[PDB]
């Protein structure tokens, strides 16, 4: 998992971010990567972070971009859309 | 043995002796014949010990099944009615139990009448044992509607005392509990022997 | 491979309940913590449509009066055993006049956790927390569909329960207290829920021994939420 | 492999491997030592935890007055045959009442694990059940296996790495006859010793004691009448 | 044909003392006209306490007993711990009324101490109904005990006679001297007296003989 | 416990099994069954395997009532089970009725019952077709059935080895109005039309229905008749 | 024992029942109900074994509205009757017969108005008028004596006073309290309860 | 090992035995029910038309069922065989329940459902059997139904077979009547149905099968009629075709 | 695991099957159904009316009780099997207790039944998802939803079939319930609704209405013509 967070340390201090977000819950949202995979992340929310201009990346532009490549990029962008659990 | 129970405009009041006997023994005389279903139910030990006993246990089990599972406090009909047919199965085995079943419903004041011969039946007063049609008869001399608290109190106590006073299977202490909206309401349970000092004058 | 409840493997078993622990994480989570003052606990709905009413969604239960309940995961396997258990507790009054301990509660419950069986049906998905006030007081207990129970001092269950257990395992200690362990368990909550905390994404349940009966916190929880 | 799946088959070998794959699951267990005296029967295992904060889990129980069993493995099959070993006791004590003696209830435990392991649609038994009882004729531990081949020993112990603890066994067998229970348990936690790692001691909430005598009912500890027993201790030779 | 069930004799007292219970019964057992033995206590220490009186027809007394001893185990071994007094009147009920359509031809009587170690008599019936109350006797010799005991222990019909609490050894002598006198008169009654003491601190046990014809 | 099925509809929406069944009965041998103006006459050739075997020991030709008689197209084995199935049948309506049963009631209830063997699986379906005939009030009757549940209705129907050859042998040598000795006559025409040439007393053997009723014919009067019957 | 009456007409049914509900000595309940609404042109009467009584009328009435939703319609008197009978046949030779009493009011559309009565021994029955009960005999001697099979319902109406007022007259029992309905080409409608000062 | 599927959903979101069903209804003969308020009728084709047989049975498709309800039949012979006893056995059960026939839908719906316990459960291959049902009640007349082997029914008033009744679907499309309940109007209709769609030459008798069903006085009589007037349907259909070659 | 029966879970923990059998339900027709203040009201669309059968037989709507109205999705055999069923059993309900049937007890009754009907073995579960609404305690209008899991759910308003993702997406752009409760807002939501329709046809739309102490409300297509009418009236007023 800490792994991972030391991965989300490494592409999080390469870009321009805001300092005052986590990552442990998009450890938790990252079962199974790369960690080129979380710079391909760390660039998705890059991308929102072009989308509406911003330097300073929120948690929510990391929650868009895990949202994206984990869910709405695994095959389509419909894993879900069934509760059944919660 | 002679108990009764009669719903009015200001809730239900259920009033009971306590003699058990064996035959032509005595057994004790302090036996609470209420049986003491719910802080919002009350049933009556009306021929059968362990029938009563057992089954409105088993009733009161029932009860609580139903109110959690369905989140929501049970009608006295239908408590009433699963006890008519759990008894049904059994007709003609034997088993003697013609109790009384006293409750609050959402539509109001809640009384059943249910016997071992299927005789589920409502109304508004009632009186089950052997002295019981004294009991209907200074009873039903007495009873109104409109009666207060105290009145149906002294009424349903002189109402005992007349039936345990002619009666010989009858007597022990007289229990009374009133059911209200809320809940029901242990009022008081008194000797035979101080009601015989304090009504003969 | 070991495509059934009757073929091991060369190393262990048939990891299919194994596989329900697996399907275990895929639910919420739920936060369980045994102070001496009382067990609390609190969980996370995740509502999703407006239309979606609140309270149609549970997660505990009141199995007796000072005893209730945490699910996981599947939901209606674990309602069987909510009404079997408030059925047997219920024999245990009847036969008894007196509660069934939350001990035996979990035991009973855990005789059938593996009574799966389609001939001579198929295994549960549910990991269960418990709270419950004994003559020993106050009582937070945790099985698993294997019924291979143990008693814990705050357990962290469902999705994202690694590091509850982790910095659950940072703030617990034995002589804390009641709304300390409250106000620490939704700080945990908040730290591992995705949206923001409100009134609607959490219940608590709080059973205590002066205060047995309402394992439950109403609005007060709202005061608690702006508490922090 | 094709073969090495099921219970009826029989391996070219002759060797149907899930009986040895049922063994390997009792092989993933805590240790656990089982011994006597001519007079007095003791059994100790090891207590695991998951977490700290969950206490650690117990394989030690009670079944009747002059019977205990420590256990390793699985636990459903485990309480499986704790009810029906309890039953069993129950059973024969209540019709004949007399205590049981021990062969011939272990033999009704073999013979109960037969069907499972010979009948298509029954998998074998995950079991560790190591056996202290009192006849007429004293103490008696007996061992069994998911392979239903109990064995009578003085002494034997089982779980992970308990071959150390076996040497110890055999180089202290002379002393276990003869002793009496104080030290005698302290010979056996000088068993579980040696299955445990040497950078870590045996504390208390970890270990479980069970003992059972001509003239003593079977009786179990925890870190109470354990700790009269942890002290009077050598270190480990370092 | 055959007959089911036969009269064996028997006479329990139970008294729930303020923080003690006694139970005495006679060990004279006989049938008929023919003695079987002197020698049957009825009285069945349970628990430390709680302590069983039963009577009846014997076999079942047995049989039953045998049923008891076997849940206890089935609660503890369960459950950890012993079982409450009333809890043992709720189980054993439910065995009587378990064979509510082939009874038991047996009386019974449960003495023992409360949660607070105080006295605690529950009555039963060979229905299965039942309560706790402060003296029960069964038996042969029941209408021959409890009026005086309502002289005594509940001082009824007395008038401006104060209701002291009774003792210990008080209640020993009035245990003496009613199986002596309910001895004068049985038929089913006497040669011994088995005693059964229920304290907060364990249970004594005292035989004194009757007379033997 | 098996057996919910065994037979799966083909890609094509066939059944397999039951066409290997048809295989197995078509793979088989050929005999002879002719419906006549007065009576039905059947008949087989059955030559022994070796030069030992007693041929007074198992007959083809089987009445199962006094008025009808029947035979297969297959093996023995089934052959005996489903007749012991059938006469209790008859059995079954003579105790409620007291009356000799209609054939086409057995077409009806032992078709049906072929039809629940072909349904289920953990057993094979019976490999035989049947050839039933009775002379039922009046009019005589000649059924032919399947393995597969079903049933028809000849003036005179054959099967096995060369059944297009005999089936139009029939079809040209017979017709509608014959006798009981013409069936035998063109029965023999037809049954020499595909046999070896070592057909004597024991090999031929015929059972005829007359409305007076099923009468198995022996060996005597068919070396009376088959001696150059023409 | 107690009594009701069935009486039909050419468009209408007219029935009328006790409110009693005594026991042995005592009248336990003067506000009894025995009518049975069974759908709605079809009515129930009933007098037996009132154990049998309130789980015949659960059988049969939540039975006939399982048949009412199913379909969506309602049952023909007739073979409604029939299936009670059926059903009656059914229990009779059984470990557990029923001992009741009945008698059916049904309306068609089509076959206008229908009487049928039944047995405790399960006998099918088409009436101009039944009832049941000791008092059937003094009754349907008068009823027998001024019937008319094309009359009007006031006549019947008027009738039944009479019929009750002589039931007043020589009859043992107290019987104060009659509830009636009438059956038309709409359904059910309730009439009036119907006592009588008596001196 | 071997189970095939036996009661399997695609991996998707169809069925595997329905579809193989269907694919063995349309390979077969081919009947049809009219618009007609006066009774109703049926069309059918006699496969197997060799001539050594003895077709005395009076019926091949038709299975007159209880007394005022027939019905036609296309599969699997003998399992649709053990469906008419079953049905005859639950309708004719019903009029042992009331003594009153069948209102005709109920019996339909029971039918669909036990072919529809062998589509969930059974482990067993359901009846890829589809079949018609005609008759009369009072509450809705004469009624024309249609079985499926997927439990579901249609409430019709003109039916289908399968490919041999595609473009005779296609033509009750295309000649569709309203009010008329003349039955020979649908006799001389169905006739050029069977005449286009069957590939019989000059649709001879012994190919086809007609069988109505007429209110009659309070009997509801069921017609199953001879080949004359059959032969004189073919000799007036194929004078409507003289009339069809008259535009010539 | 593969894909194979319901006694597996996969190596992530899974039962296929069931979303498989969710696949037919989200292949089926399209139904909605909002709970009015006092009439709660519904409607499926897409009738498809083929000019040569009845459609009586056809009608996906029915009621167990007076209280209760019944809708469904997926396949239609099914729902049949469980239409009966739970007549059946509230009818029993009703036997037992002399209760107007609650919508909760039933919900409880057929999920149940689908869950202890898709645990047993080789028994296919039933591929549909019913909609459930009742008005009975003191008329407090409800509505559940079902799934092929067999989860009743406490909706205020629902939409299934092809695309209800779209319909419930308008709908949460239609949420207006401060309007109280005029039921005038309900026709015209309901008409909102079937405006929202996949197609919108205009003949292939049914509706079923109640005022929880009436019956089940058939409507006409002729005022529900005019409700299209003053739909596409008030969709002029926009502009």
């Amino acid at each position: 998992l800490e792994g991972r967070t030391h991965i989300f340390k490494i592409h999080a201090r390469s870009m321009s971010v805001e300092r005052d977000i986590r990552f442990e819950l998009l450890a938790r949202l990252c079962p199974n990567s790369t960690g080129a995979e979380i710079r391909s992340v760390c660039t998705e929310a890059g991308m929102f972070a072009i989308r509406a201009r911003r330097k300073i990346a929120t948690e929510k532009d990391f929650l868009e971009a895990v949202n994206k490549v984990i869910k709405s990029y695994a095959k389509f962008s419909a894993t879900p859309r069934y509760m059944t659990y919660n | 043995t002679t108990t009764l129970a009669f719903k009015f405009r200001h809730g239900v009041i259920v009033a009971a002796d306590s003699r058990a006997t064996a035959g032509a023994y005595i057994a004790s005389q302090t036996v609470k014949k209420v049986i003491e279903i719910n802080p919002y139910l009350l049933g009556t030990m009306a021929g059968g010990a362990a029938d009563c006993s057992f089954w409105e246990r088993l009733l009161a089990r029932q009860c609580r099944i139903y109110e959690l599972r369905n989140k929501e406090r049970i009608s006295v009909a239908a408590a009433s009615k699963l006890l008519a047919n759990m008894v049904y199965q059994y007709k003609g085995m034997g088993l003697s139990m013609g109790t009384m079943i006293c409750g609050w419903d959402k539509r109001g004041p809640g009384l059943y009448y249910v016997d071992s011969e299927g005789n589920r039946i409502s109304g508004a007063t009632f009186s089950v044992g052997s002295g019981s049609v004294y009991a209907y008869g200074v009873m039903d001399r007495g009873y109104s509607y409109d009666l207060e608290v105290e009145q149906a109190y002294d009424l349903a106590r002189r109402a005992i005392y007349q039936a345990t006073y002619r009666d010989a299977y009858s007597g022990g202490a007289v229990n009374l509990y009133h059911v209200r909206e809320d809940g029901w309401i242990r009022v008081s349970s008194d000797n035979v022997a101080d009601l015989h000092e304090k009504y003969s004058g | 491979y070991d495509r059934g409840v009757n073929t091991f493997s060369p190393e262990g078993r048939l990891f299919q309940v194994e596989y329900a622990i697996e399907a275990i994480k895929l639910g919420s989570t739920a936060i369980g913590i045994q102070t001496s003052e009382g067990v609390c606990l609190a969980v996370e709905k995740r509502i999703t449509s407006p239309l979606m009413e609140p309270s149609s969604i549970e997660k505990i239960v009141e199995i007796d009066a000072h005893i209730g309940c945490a699910m996981s995961g599947l939901i209606a396997d674990a309602k069987t055993l909510i009404d079997k258990a408030r059925v047997e507790t219920q024999n245990h009054w009847f036969t008894y006049n007196e509660t069934m301990t939350v001990e035996s509660v979990t035991q009973a419950v855990s005789n059938l956790a593996l009574q799966f069986g389609e001939e001579d049906s198929r295994p549960f998905g549910v990991a269960l927390l418990f709270g419950g006030v004994d003559e020993k007081g106050p009582q937070l207990f945790h099985m698993d569909p294997s019924g291979t129970f143990v008693q814990c001092d705050a357990r962290a269950i469902g999705s994202a329960s690694e590091g509850a257990q982790s910095s659950l395992q940072e703030v617990y200690h034995k002589s804390m207290t009641l709304k300390e362990a409250i106000k620490s368990s939704l700080i945990i909550l908040k730290q591992v829920m995705e949206e923001k905390l409100n009134a609607t994404n959490i219940e608590l349940a709080t059973v205590q021994p002066g205060q047995n009966f309402h394992m439950f916190t109403k609005e007060e929880l709202e005061e608690v939420i702006k508490d922090i | 492999n094709q073969y090495d799946n099921d219970v009826t088959v029989w391996s070219p070998q002759g060797r149907i491997h899930q009986i040895e794959y049922a063994m390997e699951a009792v092989k993933q267990g805590s240790a656990t030592v089982g011994l006597k005296s001519k007079t007095h029967a003791v059994l100790v295992a090891l207590k695991r935890a998951q977490s700290e904060l969950a206490a650690h889990q117990k394989k030690i129980l009670h079944v009747d007055n002059h019977i205990g069993i420590s256990i390793a493995g699985l636990t459903a099959d485990a309480r499986l045959l704790c009810n029906f070993m309890r039953q069993e006791c129950l059973d024969s004590r209540f019709v004949f009442d007399r205590p049981l003696p021990v062969s011939r209830l272990v033999s009704l435990i073999g013979s109960k694990t037969q069907i499972p392991t010979q009948r298509y649609g029954r998998r074998p038994y995950g079991v560790g059940l190591l056996i202290a009882g009192y006849d007429d004729m004293g103490p008696h531990i007996f061992q069994t296996c998911p392979s239903a081949n109990y064995f009578d020993c003085r002494a034997m112990s089982i779980g992970a790495r308990s071959q150390s603890a076996r040497t110890y066994l055999e180089r202290h067998m002379s002393e276990f006859m003869e002793c009496n229970l104080n030290e005698l348990v302290k010979h056996g936690l000088r068993a579980l010793r040696e299955t445990l790692p040497a950078e870590q001691d045996l504390t208390t909430k970890n270990v479980s004691i069970g003992i059972v005598g001509k003239d003593l009912e079977f009786t179990i500890y925890d870190d109470d009448d354990v700790s009269p027993f942890l002290e009077g201790l050598e270190e480990r030779p370092q | 044909r055959f007959s089911p069930y036969v009269f064996n004799g028997g006479t329990i007292l139970a008294i729930a003392g303020e923080d003690f219970a006694i139970v005495a019964s006679d060990t004279r057992l006989s049938e008929g006209f023919s003695i079987h033995t002197r020698d049957s206590p009825k009285c069945y220490k349970l628990t430390d306490k709680t302590v069983i009186g039963c009577s009846g027809f014997h076999g079942d007394c047995l049989t039953l007993t045998k049923i008891i001893e076997a849940r206890l185990k089935m609660y503890k071994h369960s459950n950890n711990k012993a079982m409450t007094t009333g809890a043992i009147a709720a189980m054993l009920s439910t065995i009587l009324y378990s064979r509510r359509f082939f009874p038991y031809y047996v009386y019974n009587i449960i003495g023992g101490l409360d949660e607070e170690g105080k006295g605690a008599v529950y009555s039963f019936d060979p229905v299965g109904s039942y309560q706790r109350d402060s003296f029960k006797a069964g038996g042969s010799a029941s209408a021959m005990l409890q009026p005086l005991l309502d002289n005594q222990v509940g001082f009824k019909n007395m008038q401006n006679v104060e209701h002291v609490p009774l003792s210990l050894d008080r209640a020993m002598r009035l245990v003496k001297d009613v199986f002596i006198s309910a001895a004068e008169r049985d038929v089913y009654t006497g040669d011994a007296l088995r005693i059964c003491i229920v304290t907060k601190e364990g249970i004594r046990e005292e035989t004194v003989s009757l007379r033997k014809d | 416990g098996y057996s919910f099925s065994l037979t799966t509809f083909s890609p094509s929406g066939k059944l397999v099994q039951i066409e290997y069944a048809l295989a197995a009965v078509a793979g088989g041998a050929p005999s002879v069954g002719i419906k006549a103006a007065n009576g039905v006459v059947l008949a087989t050739e059955k030559k022994q395997k070796s030069i030992l075997y007693d041929e007074r020991s198992v007959h083809k030709v089987e009445p199962i009532t006094k008025h009808i008689g029947l035979v297969y197209s297959g093996m023995g084995p089934d052959y005996r089970v489903l007749v012991h199935r059938a006469r209790k049948l008859a059995q079954q309506y003579y105790l409620v009725y007291q009356e000799p049963i209609p054939t086409a009631q057995l077409v009806q209830r032992v078709a049906s019952v072929m039809q629940e063997y072909t349904q289920s699986g953990g057993v094979r379906p019976f490999g035989v077709s049947l050839l039933i005939c009775g002379w039922n009030e009046g009019r005589p009757y000649l059924f032919q059935s399947d393995p597969s549940g079903a049933y028809f209705a000849w003036k005179a129907t054959a099967m096995g080895k060369n059944y297009v050859n005999g089936k139009t042998f029939l079809e040209k040598r017979y017709n509608e109005d014959l006798e009981l000795e013409d069936a035998i006559h063109t029965a023999i025409l037809t049954l020499k039309e595909s046999f070896e040439g070592q057909m004597t007393e024991d090999n031929i053997e015929v059972g005829i229905c007359n409305e007076a009723g099923f009468r198995r014919l022996t060996p005597t009067e068919v070396k009376d008749y088959l001696a150059a019957i023409a | 024992m107690e009594y009701l009456i069935g009486i039909q007409g050419p468009d209408y049914v007219l029935v009328a029942s006790d409110r009693v509900a005594a026991s042995n000595i005592v009248q336990m309940k003067d506000d009894h109900d025995k009518m049975f609404k069974m759908s709605e042109k079809i009515l129930l009467l009933c007098v037996g074994e009132a154990g049998d009584t309130v789980q015949f009328a659960e059988y049969i009435q939540k039975n006939v509205q399982l048949y009412k939703m199913r379909n969506g319609y309602e049952l023909s008197p007739t073979a409604a009757a029939n299936f009670t009978r059926r059903n009656l046949a059914d229990c009779l030779r059984s470990r557990t017969p029923y001992h009741v009493n009945l008698l059916l009011a049904g309306y068609d559309e089509h076959e206008g108005p229908a009487l049928y009565y039944m047995d405790y021994l399960a006998a099918l029955a088409k009436a101009p008028f039944a009832a049941h009960g000791y008092g059937a005999f003094l009754t349907l001697s008068i009823l027998d004596r001024y019937y008319t099979p094309t009359i009007s319902r006031e006549r019947a109406v008027e009738l039944l006073r009479k019929c009750l007022e002589e039931l007043q007259k020589r009859f043992i029992l107290n019987l104060p309290t009659f509830s009636v309905r009438i059956i038309d080409k709409n359904g059910i409608h309730d009439l009036d309860n119907i006592s009588f000062p008596k001196q | 090992r071997y189970d095939s599927r036996t009661t399997i959903f695609s991996p998707e979101g169809r069925l595997y035995q329905v579809e193989y069903a269907m694919e063995a209804i349309g390979h077969a003969g081919t009947c049809l029910g009219i618009l007609a308020n006066d009774g109703v009728l049926l069309a059918a084709e006699r496969r197997n038309i060799h001539k050594l047989l003895d077709e005395v049975f009076f019926s091949e498709k038709i299975y007159k069922l209880n007394e005022d309800m027939a019905c036609s039949v296309a599969g699997i012979t003998s399992d649709a065989n053990v469906l008419t006893n079953e049905l005859r056995l639950i309708a004719q059960r019903y009029l042992l329940q009331y003594q009153e026939p069948i209102p005709c839908e109920q019996l339909v719906t029971a039918l669909c459902d036990i072919k529809q316990a062998y589509t969930q459960f059974g482990g067993k291959r359901p009846f890829g059997v589809s079949l018609l049902y005609i008759g009369w009640d009072k509450h809705y007349g004469f009624q024309l139904y249609q079985s499926d082997p997927s439990g579901n029914y249609g409430g019709w008033k003109a039916t289908c077979i399968g490919n041999n009744s595609a473009a005779a679907v296609s033509m009750l499309k295309q000649d569709y009547k309203e009010g008329e309940m003349t039955l020979k109007s649908a006799l001389a209709l169905a006739i050029k149905v069977l005449n286009k769609t069957m590939d019989v030459s000059k649709l001879s008798a012994e190919k086809v099968e007609i069988a109505t069903l007429t209110r009659e006085n309070g009997k509801t009589v069921i017609r199953v009629l001879k080949q004359k007037e059959v032969e004189q349907l073919i000799k007036k259909h194929e004078e409507e075709e003289a009339k069809a070659e008259r535009e010539k | 695991s593969y894909d194979r029966a319901i006694t597996v879970f996969s190596p992530d923990g899974h039962l296929f099957q069931v979303e498989y059998a969710q696949e037919a339900v989200k292949k089926g027709s399209t139904a909605v159904g909002v709970r009015g203040r006092d009439i709660v009201v519904l409607g499926v669309e897409k009738k498809s009316v083929a000019k040569l059968q009845d459609e009586r037989t056809v009608r996906k709507i029915c009621a167990l009780d007076d209280n209760v109205c019944m809708a469904f999705a997926g396949l239609t055999a099914d729902a049949r099997i469980v239409i009966n069923r739970a007549r059946v059993e509230c009818q029993s309900h009703r036997l037992t207790v002399e209760d107007p049937v609650t919508v909760e007890y039933i919900t409880r009754y057929i999920a149940s039944l689908k869950q202890r009907y898709t645990q047993s073995n080789g028994r296919r579960p039933f591929g549909i998802s019913a909609l459930i609404v009742g008005f009975d305690f003191d008329g407090t209008p409800r509505l559940y939803q079902t799934d092929p899991s067999g989860t009743y759910h406490a909706w205020k308003a629902n939409a299934i079939g092809r695309g209800a993702k779209s319909v419930r997406e308008f709908l949460e752009k239609n949420y207006t319930d401060e309007a109280i409760e005029t039921d005038d807002l309900t026709i015209k939501l309901v008409i909102k609704a079937l405006l929202e329709v996949v197609q919108s046809g205009g003949k292939n739309i049914e509706l079923a209405v109640m005022r929880r102490d009436q019956s089940l409300k058939i409507l006409n297509p002729e005022e529900i013509e005019k409700y299209v009418a003053e739909i596409e009236k008030e969709k002029e007023e926009n502009e």
